[PDB]
Formats: C-alpha cells, structure tokens, sequence
C-alpha cells in the first residue's frame, strides 16, 4: 500500500528558511514524480511545483520562482522541499503528493492526477514568542431565560503558538461542549472561547472546572465556573 | 533497478501526427510487460518476429517506441510489406521487422465537435522512403512541367492535408492512437531484460 | 494562464439528493487534463476523477464526470454523509490551475439562534483589558449578522467572529462574537449590548446590560 | 467494401427549378465525396470535391453538404445545358467506388403516341428469316409498354425495343419493337398484333396485320 | 494545354490481349496519380487500375491477375496491357488525373474497346413500307430495316439528305448472335406517296458498302 | 509426455460448452498451452492460447465467445465456448508450445475431440435396394448394394450376410446432406455366375437410435 | 498470411525421393514448420526453423529454402511415411496460419475405372423423394471427372461425392456419386447419363439408361 508521511509542524520567524521532508514508501519510487502543494488556512488549493525522481529536473510555479527549492535522495526514498525569505503570507499547511500529470523519464503530460497525498505539515510564521494562555471565567448572569438553561465557559486569551486542549470534567460533561476555533488579533496572539449549556437545577449542586492545557509551555490550568457575587 | 516507462508512453496526453511520428528510446530498465498483458479491449496487438508470450525471458540492446495517431482503415498498414498512402509516405516498416504494434481507438480523445485540424498527413510524394525515415519538408508540390515558386496554384499544390475528425465519422474514419515497440539486439549488455 | 471559475460557492442540500457541481475556463482544455478532488474537514486531499471521466481507484460508481470544452461537469446521484466536503477542479493544459472550490453542506429547518451576554470578568478588567462576549447557539442556515451598541451608539473596527462547521448531530452552527476594549473605555460608559439579526428571527433582538448590574 | 446509392435514378424537371440528389453510402465514409457530370458521347467533369467545395469553373448555382451517410447535390436554378448524368465518388483506402448514376430530363406535357405496323419484307421472307415491326411516334413520357399477340397468346421471346433520345425541338420520344421469326414459325399464323400501352392512352390500342391481305 | 490523349483500341477477339496508350501533356505522368476508368455501353462507371507516383499499383477484383498498368517517362505516356479478354470488358476507357480528396479533375476522350467472335460482317436491308394499317390522319410512316452486320456504325439516310426531317434513326441493339441490326423510319403525307420517290442509303464504312434501297408501297 | 482432452459432444446451436485438457509427464506451470480445431473444408485453425503470466489470445472470429483458462494444481487447461454457430463443428487438439530462440512451434498435441453442433435429433435410418442390372453388369461381375439414408448421427455399422462376405464390399465414408443427415452407399461386387442362386442381405445397424434393418437385394431381370 | 502448397498430391514408391514446396505471400525469413499427420492420428512435429530437426525424428526428413520458398524432402520413402504434410509459418503472432496440406499415396499402374449406374428405387419414389448412384470402381489416380446429364441437359448443385481410403492390398480407389431430386422431377425426364473422364481412358465413358427400361 502506498504511504507518505511528512515532517511534524513548524514554528518560524520571518526571513528564516524552511525544510520539509517527505518519505514515500510501498510503490516504485523512481517511476513517480513528487508535486507540492499549499492550502492557507481557511484557502483554497495552491500548487508549488513538481520534481522529476528520475533525473532530477524541476518546474516551478511563477508565484514561487527563486525561493522554493525541491530535491530527492532515492537511497531512502525521500523528497525534500526548502522555502526561503519567509513572510506571514507563507503560513499554511503543506502537502506532498504522488504525481501523475508529467512523466518522470521524458517530462511530458499524462492523464491523471494527484494521487497518494501526505498527511500535512503546517508551517506557521510570526514574530511572536512562547506564550500560555490566560483563563477567564464567563458566568451566567442573574436574567432568567423562558428555556432555564444556562449558558457558562471559559475564555483563552493570548497564548501561542496553537493548539490548547480545553476539556470540561475530563469528560464527565460532554453535552453542550463547544470550543470555537481559534482567530488571531492584531497583537499576533490568539484566543479562544470554550462553552458549555447547564441546567438551572443543577447550578446551585454542581460545580464545573475547565481545564486548558499548552503543550509548548507545558501548562495545565482548572479553573472553575461559579455565580457572580456582588 | 528501474522500471521501464510504458506508462509515459501508452498514457500520455497528445500524440504526434502521422508524417512527425514520435520517437523514444527506451534503455537500462526492468522490462515488466504486464502492463500489455492487462490492457483492456484494444484494436490491435499484432507482434511479429517473436511471441507475446515469451516477451518476459527476453533481453534486448534497445527498445524504440514511436507513437502517432491515423485513421482505422490504415492501421493495417502499419506492417512489413505493405503498400499504401501511409506505407509510402509516411511511415515504413523494415521486411524483416522484429518488435510489436499495439493500437486502440482515440475517438473521445482527437474529435471535436466542429473538425479537429492538427492531425495532419502526406499526400503527394514523388518517392517512397526507406524503412524508419521521417519527411518534415513543406514545400509545395510540382505536378506539371512549369515550376511552382512557392506558391500554389493550377499543377501546384501544397503537400499535407487535414483529416477533419469527428464524431459522427464511421468507425473506419474515426482516429486511432498507435504505438510500435521495436526491439534491437547488437553487440551491447542488452540493458532492457524484463523479470524473467 | 487559464482561470477556473466554479459554481456555486456553496451548496445546501439535504441526504439523497442529486449534486450537480460546475467548472468553467477562460480558454478551451483538452478533456484528457481535468480532474476533480474531494477534501471532508481535518484530513489531506483524495483523487477522484481524471481525465474528466474516469474514476480513481476504491471510488465509488455515485460520482460522475462530463463536459467538454469550456464546461466541466461533476455530478453525484445519491449523497450520503461521507459525501458532504469540499470539491475542487484542476486542469494542466496550460501549467497547472486548481478551482476556487465548491461545499456542499447538510440541510435542515430553520431554527433561530439563542442569544447570550457575557460581561468581563473582574480578574480580566484588573489587567486593564476588558472582553465581552456574545454568543448564538443552535441556529440555521449560516446567514447571520450581528451589531455592537455601546450606549445606543454602533463600534465598528473593534469585533471579532469565530463559527464553529455544522454540528455532527443536528448539522447545526454555534457562533461567538467578543468585543475588545481597555479598562478606562470600559469604565467610561454604563450600557453594553449587542444586536442580532437571522431569517429565523422576524425582528432583530438586542441583548443589554448596565456596567453596574449584580 | 462501401457501396453507394443514389435515391433519385431519374428526374423530369423544367428550365428554372431547383433541383436535389442524394447519396447514401452503408456505413459512413466522413467527407471526403466527389461529384461529377457526364453529358452524352463525352468526358465527365468534376463538379464538386470535399462534398461542399466547388471545383474552379462551376457556376454558383451548385451547391452539396453531407457527412457521415448521407450526402446530397443541388442546383439552385437550371439552365438549359444542365441536363446530363451525375456520378458519387468515394475513395476509401485504394478502392474507388462510383454510384449508380442519376439522368434529368425536360419536363414536357402528356402526349398520345401514334401507332404503325411494317410487315416482314418480300425480299426478306426469301430468306428465311420474317421481322416486324412496331412502332410509337411523338409521346411523353418515357414509360410505355409493348405486348407481342400470337394467335392471340402474349409472346415470351424474340423481341428486343429500341428507344429514341429526348427530340431537340419537342422532347418528345419514338420507340420501335421488333418480333423475329423464322419462316417455318411465320409461315403457320395469320395473327400478329402489337399491343401499346401509355400514359397518355386512355386504353390499350392494340395494332395489327392480317396475312391474307 | 493541360491534357490527356488516348489511343490504341479496337477490335479483339476472346482470349486475346491488347494495350491501350494515353500519352500527356502538361502533366508529369511519374509525379502524379493515374489512374484508368471504363464505362460499358449504358451502364455507368466502374474503376479498373490505379498507379502511384512511387511505383505502388492497384487493381479491381475483376481485372486482378489479367490487368497490368504501366507508365513510360521519356515517352510521357500511360499504358493499360489486358490479357484473357471476355464478352465482359467491351467499354469505353477513360484515363485520369487523380488528386485524393480533390477528386479526379483531367480527363482524356476514351478509346472503345470490344471483344466479340466479330466475322466483319456487311448489313442486309429490307423495305418497311407503308399499308392501310400504317395511314392515320393522312401521314404514313416508311423506312429502312438494317440487320445482321458488324462492326458499328452505319449511316443510314434518305435521298443523301434531301429528306432529312421527321427521320429517327434508332440505336443499334446487339443480337443473340452478335450482330447489330436497327430500323431508320420516316413519316411523310399520303398524298406525298404516289409521287414522292423515297431511297435510303447505307452507308458501311468498314465493309465499304453503300447500299440503295427505294422504299415504295406494296400492292 | 502425454495429453488427453475430454468434453466433445453433441450440443444445440447458441448453447455453451466446456473442453478439458489434461496433460502428465512435464512441469504443467513452465509451458504455453493453445487450442487448434481441424475441419475437412478449410484445414487446420488456431482458436485460443493462454500463456505462464495469465495473458490470453484469440482470432478474430473467435473473440467475445471463448475463454481459455488453466488450472496449475490440478495440472489441467480449459476452455469454455458460448453463442456457437453451426460453423465450429470440428476435431479439437489440446497442444504445448515451445521455442528455440525466436522461433515457436508446437511440439505435442493430444487426441482430440469431436465436437458437433447443429439443431438435430436422434433419427431412424432408411435402407434402400440398390439392385444389379444389364447396366450395373461388366465381364462376368455384377454390382449391387444398400443406399442408407437420412439418419443422426454417426456411426451407422452395415455388414452381408451377417459378416459372411468381407472381399468386394465397398463401405463408403458418410456425406452430410443439405437436410441435416447422412447418407451412404455400401456396394459390393460378385461374379455372375451367383446371381439368382445367392442370398444378398444387407444388415443396417444404428446403435445411437437402437435401429435394426434388414434389407433383402433383390437381383432385376432386366 | 495466405499459404500455399505444391503438389496437391503425390505419388512415390518405396526407396523414392519425394518434395514438396511450401510458398508464402510475404517474406517469413526462415519462420517455417513442417508437421505431418497420419490418418486419424494427431499431427507431429517434423521441422522448425525451416532447417531444424525435432529431436526422435527420422534423419531423412530434409528441409531447406528462405524468404517466399521452402522445400520438404524425404530421402528414402518408407510405409510409415505415408501421410499429410503441412507448413506453418511462425512470423506473425499470435495468429498462426497452416497451410492446405499434401497427401503422399503409394505408386500403383494405371487401372481403368469400372462404371456402373443404380436407378431410384421404388420404395424411394413412393417416399417422394428419388437418388440416382454412378459408381466407379479401382481406379488410379484419384484425379477423375464425373458429370451428371438429365435428357442431354447440365446439371450442378446436386450432385455428391463420396471417396474411400487407398486400399491395403490393390491399392485402388473406389468413388459414389449421387443425384438426389424429388419423385416428380424424376418422372420429368427419361433418359440419364453419367460421365466418366480419368487419365487411364482414351475418351470419356458415359453410362446412359432410359427411365423404365427395367
Ligand atoms: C495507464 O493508466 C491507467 C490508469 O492508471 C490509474 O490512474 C492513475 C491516475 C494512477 O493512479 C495509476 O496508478 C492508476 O493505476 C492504467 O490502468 C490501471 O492499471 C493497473 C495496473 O497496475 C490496474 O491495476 C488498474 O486496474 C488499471 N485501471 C484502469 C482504470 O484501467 C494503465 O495500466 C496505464 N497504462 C500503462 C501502459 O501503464
């Protein structure tokens, strides 16, 4: 069965450089050329470009020429792709796929597609620094509601880079869970809101406790949900 | 260790005209003709000199695929000992020819609707070609006595017409893609031997 | 270069239906260099036709393709859960072009949103930054707009969407909205609202509440 | 082995129609049809090639479209010199294929032929051999029909008709039958009649001889 | 002074064998296709042989194995040999320029062709007078029955043509036998015949004979 | 080496039937194996060949009706036909392919089967008196004999006199008619001087149908 | 690949030399087999590559020629070299062509064929149905004429012949002909002949009777 897997994700700052692998395995490899493509977060499809495993010729997009740069090693079976001059517009996930829309030997168009697509490796750019997150808490308010059900979270605020696991009760509480996704403000960090939906009879003999956990500064923070008091 | 690319030959996306057939050489690979046995309901296989069967326990010097596309009631001049607009000028094979001609039918891939016109062949001539020869010339014709001096007119015309395919055409005149395996063997390590 | 163009953007249909998605070009494309592609959210692409006709291996026979020219075509007979992604038209006549993109998304009744108010906390307010969150749960179809009043005075510039995709249960959306201030802007009036507006709500309703308010 | 077929094998039209032939191939042969015009005692001319193009010096008032199966001919407006035989060409791989061929004619109204009877000669009854001879003067249209009555039987053999041209000046037809016997076989009969039958006819006049007079 | 000139046929017998030429001019026999047509005798055309300018040659079914073409440069001339001649091959032969798609647009004159037991044989002429069942509305039709001659044509008129209006010289019909035979008719006034003298005149150019016969009604 | 087919038979026009071919002495997986009937009017034909890698051949007027299969376990090759027309009634041979460098050739072929195909029935066969005469009677020996006619199918067995006589007796190779049937003349040559003292009986014998025909020549005047 | 073969048949002698030719209607190089087959026996591999000797065959088996032409020779005839030969050309593939065959027969002198004729029977014609026999007896070779006459008339079409095997002693040939008609098409005519016309007879014998002579 063919498999292609990639690097894990990236976190780099602007005007460094990039490298992703992508080691291919269960077909012969010398038969098959390698094409890349990107996806920008909440975008369409990108093409980058398309190496030949055989003897090594490349064609290029006209958005990318001069800064990316393919290779291949066909003792381990692996491609290699390497961006340069790094700029915030460059975050995205990428993807190495299997080609069959040029040929390998001669360089002349087929019939086909893009088959066999790695899994994705995204690589993220910002001038921004490990941070964890701040959790605040939101609170029903005193207004009943016709339907006596409230709503209640918690917020995460300015931590970086992405992702944070936010669980309610590890999993006790897995009705009305929301987490949103994750948006970034113009001071380049990110937030998030959690949210979860309570009946009124269970406000006065339950307590909730959130929990957000940050890999990258390895934090794990319960915070609970009570009543505002005055 | 390299496969042979069949593939980039039998799948490609345009094929060559008749009087231009495309040539490719093929050389230090594993010859793995399954590719040939599989197929699928094709015009013809027709190989000459050895068997189908025996192809995986052979080994050649070189292989040659040439690639073009012709017309149905021509296939069958692509064969040693023939005669015909095709065998005469345009493309002929030697008597004592050794490989294999796979061709199969092109109709919804080279028709269009209101007349494909890039499929072109060789209509006057005033000699035959010897066998694997290729003609590019686009000067005009001369058929009377008084000179042409490039331009047509009354016993001058110019040379390559168009077949004009299209759908609605007859089984016989619609296009037919083609490929000719020709197989070589001198004194070299015969770099193209098949799993055996 | 050649533009695909693919229409619609969007596509609301409810399980069994019949799909019917198209891709133009600016300039003619040999039939023998198009080929359609599926992504579900979370995971990498998948082949699923090229050649404008044919299928990839370990598809299923309910996606077809047609078309010709400058007019492709990919039709589904008989939608199913899994079928519900995002579809995209590539061509390499010329270089190598991928479409805009085309989502198909479940059906269902219109359903208006639940509209809450979130007040900042004081721990938050002690950093001199203030949040307020508005938030709409369990509403359809997507199509939903939101206003900012701070003392019967509309914000503009300083509010942030997120929206969650449809739920796995009931195909449903949830949004949340938060409007961002420091702590001096936040003290220097008394009454936050926001305003909502959805086809399953016949009038907008604003949400409010008063700075000192227990 | 592509056989063609003309659907009109005659046409009977006036100066100032316009007129269609049609070409039907058995399998389908593209577009590659050649249409030629003969006229009596010479050369045919090519008319129209690729099934659509004019050959340099036709006259507009040609005009052919077809693909695939059918094919068709036509003429705007006819002029006097119009009237000859035409002929579907097809060339195939290296075999070249005619039609049947189709004939047009002058229109003309419906004109009742005049009948007479020529005995076998004296000179001729010497030796051996009796012919005679029936013969239509001045009828339109071509079809017509001749019976041979021996002592009052139709005749079986011996018979063979010769037909005029279209007449220059009325175009108009005159046929002439013969019945060859020999003396043995005309020497034991009185009855010899010729029966005409026409268009224009509104009954079978039926002409004859006896021998004793 | 694009043309074709044909020459070189006439009578055989079966089994025999005769060549037919066709010599150009203005055309480049060796650097175009030629081909050779026949049409018999009301019955249409048919192709025979074609040649190519490469030396590639193309027979019918019906003359494959009996046939030959062949083409002289220094002479400029097209030659059509035929061997085991049959009652079936009696035509007239055309030779032409063949363009492909554009059709064959130059064309010779034709040389006829006919393979017969022959036995050049000269005509018998008979009197078919006018009777009383021959007078209708005072005009009676007369003529002159020509049988049993060979080869074609003969001429048949009436007073070396002083009478030559309303005279119908029908096509020759061949026979069983294979001899020719037809019937050259007039139609003149009743009253024209007890004074009118009427003589046709035959004339066989290939048995060199010119028969009279007056033509008078019988009693 | 040695191969024997197995499957022949009788069978409708349209039906479908399957051949088998099973062969010993030789490494059954390591040959190419094909199919070549024989018929009287037009000589030998080769209808099917499969090869080691699975990959199948056929004629063109043999394509969309057979196919040719083989089983390396049970050291055996099959072929199985469908739609026959009344044109593939023949004697089929099982053979092994060989070659030597480029040249192929068939080096071991099996017995064979008769297959026929036609739409007939088991049918009784007419005996008919083929007397002696002035005519049938040159140097002092006179010929006679029995016409059997119009019978399905082959064999039919005729003998004289129980056997009795074996010198002189022509048994003639059957004929298929126009009609579907076979029909034979089996003569026999005796010298004069036996005729009118001799018992000539022919007896027809038509094990397919069970049929027994007793025919008694009688020798004319005349 | 049309393919030929010269003689059609042949006649030698024990200790003779026999060749046949083979003739191709293209090239085949040396692309030729020589197989023979006995009656009633299948067919054996007696030459490949046009010059090759199967291994457990005869040294006096010869084969020679290239190109358009090729040549079988046995040396010393033997009995058990009685049989049909075929040529087959391997050039191209997978469509492989045999040729028509060539029958070699034992050498025998000339033996007049003896003529008889057998009239319809009764029992036959009150069937409806009437066959006419002419049989020919010891003949040599078996190139012989038979024609069928009804009142001095051709007749074709129906008429069938029947031959046996060479015989093991004699060495003759024996041949049926039969005329089958309806019983009112025989009752049509009178008289019948049947010709005969072999090498060994100065003139055609024709054997000719009237319909009720006995
Ligand atoms: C020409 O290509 C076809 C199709 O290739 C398939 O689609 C491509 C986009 C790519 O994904 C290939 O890997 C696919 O196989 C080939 O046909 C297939 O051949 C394989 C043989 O390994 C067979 O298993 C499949 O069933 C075939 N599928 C179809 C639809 O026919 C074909 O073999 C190629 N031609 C040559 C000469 O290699």
């Amino acid at each position: 069965q063919v498999q292609l897997v990639q690097s894990g994700a990236e976190v780099k700052k602007p005007g460094a450089s990039v490298k992703v692998s992508c080691k291919a395995s269960g077909y012969p490899f010398t038969s098959y050329g390698i094409s890349w493509v990107r996806q920008a977060p909440g975008q369409g499809l990108e093409w980058m470009g398309w190496i030949s495993t055989y003897n090594g010729n490349t064609n290029y997009a006209q958005k990318f020429q001069g800064r990316v740069t393919m290779t291949t090693d066909t003792s381990t079976t692996t491609g290699y792709m390497e961006l340069r001059r790094l700029r915030s517009d460059d975050t995205a996930v990428y993807y190495c796929a299997r080609d069959y829309t040029r040929g390998a030997w001669f360089g002349e168009s087929l019939i086909g597609g893009f088959d066999n697509w790695g899994q994705g490796t995204l690589v993220t750019v910002s001038s921004a620094s490990t941070k964890g997150p701040s959790v605040f808490p939101l609170a029903p308010s005193s207004k009943s509601t016709s339907g006596g059900t409230a709503a209640l979270g918690c917020l995460v605020k300015d931590y970086f880079p992405e992702p944070v696991t936010v669980s309610w009760n590890s999993g006790a509480l897995t009705s009305g869970v929301h987490t949103f996704p994750a948006v970034l403000q113009s001071s380049g960090l990110y937030s998030l809101s959690s949210v979860v939906t309570v009946p009124s009879s269970s406000l006065g003999t339950q307590t909730y406790i959130c929990n957000v956990n940050h890999k990258p500064s390895n934090t794990k923070v319960d915070k609970r949900v009570e009543p505002k008091s005055c | 260790t390299n496969l042979c690319p069949f593939d980039e030959v039998f799948n490609a996306t345009r094929f060559a005209s008749v009087y231009a057939w495309n040539r490719k050489r093929i050389s230090n690979c594993v010859a793995d003709y399954s590719v040939l046995y599989n197929f699928a309901p094709f015009f013809a296989f027709k190989c000459y000199g050895v068997s189908p069967t025996k192809l995986n326990d052979l080994c050649f010097t070189n292989v040659y695929a040439d690639s073009f596309v012709i017309r149905g009631n021509e296939v069958s001049q692509i064969a040693p000992g023939q005669t015909g607009n095709i065998a005469d000028y345009n493309y002929k094979l030697p008597d004592d020819f050794t490989g294999c001609v796979i061709a199969w039918n092109s109709n919804k891939l080279d028709s269009k609707v209101g007349g494909n016109y890039n499929y072109r062949y060789r209509l006057f001539r005033k000699s035959n070609l010897k066998p694997f020869e290729r003609d590019i010339s686009t000067e005009i014709y001369q058929a009377g006595n008084k000179p042409c001096n490039g331009v047509a007119g009354v016993n001058c015309y110019f040379p390559l017409q168009s077949y004009g395919f299209r759908p609605t055409y007859g089984v016989g005149h619609q296009p037919y893609r083609v490929v000719v395996l020709s197989f070589e063997l001198l004194h070299a390590p015969a770099t193209v031997c098949g799993p055996k | 270069e050649i533009v695909l163009t693919q229409s619609p953007g969007t596509l609301s249909l409810s399980p069994g239906e019949r799909a019917t998605l198209s891709c133009r070009a600016s300039q003619t494309v040999s039939s023998t260099s198009l080929a359609w592609y599926q992504q579900k959210p979370g995971q990498a692409p998948r082949l699923l036709i090229y050649g404008a006709s044919s299928r990839a291996t370990g598809i299923p026979d309910r996606f077809s393709g047609s078309g010709s020219g400058t007019d492709f075509t990919l039709t589904i007979s008989r939608l199913e859960p899994e079928d519900f992604a995002v579809y995209y038209c590539q061509q390499h006549d010329t270089s190598l072009t991928f479409g805009g993109g085309t989502k198909v998304e479940i059906k269902r009744t219109v359903a208006a949103p639940s509209v809450f108010i979130f007040p900042p906390s004081d721990e938050q307010l002690k950093s001199g930054t203030a949040s307020v969150v508005c938030l709409l749960n369990n509403f359809y179809p997507r199509e939903a707009k939101v206003q900012w009043k701070v003392d019967n005075a509309l914000q503009s510039g300083n509010s942030q969407e997120s929206v969650t995709e449809q739920d796995s249960k009931d195909s449903t959306y949830s949004l949340s909205s938060t409007l961002t201030l420091s702590k001096a802007d936040y003290e220097k009036h008394k009454v936050y609202a926001c305003e909502v507006t959805h086809q399953g709500l016949s009038s907008p309703v604003t949400k409010s509440f008063n700075r000192g308010e227990c």
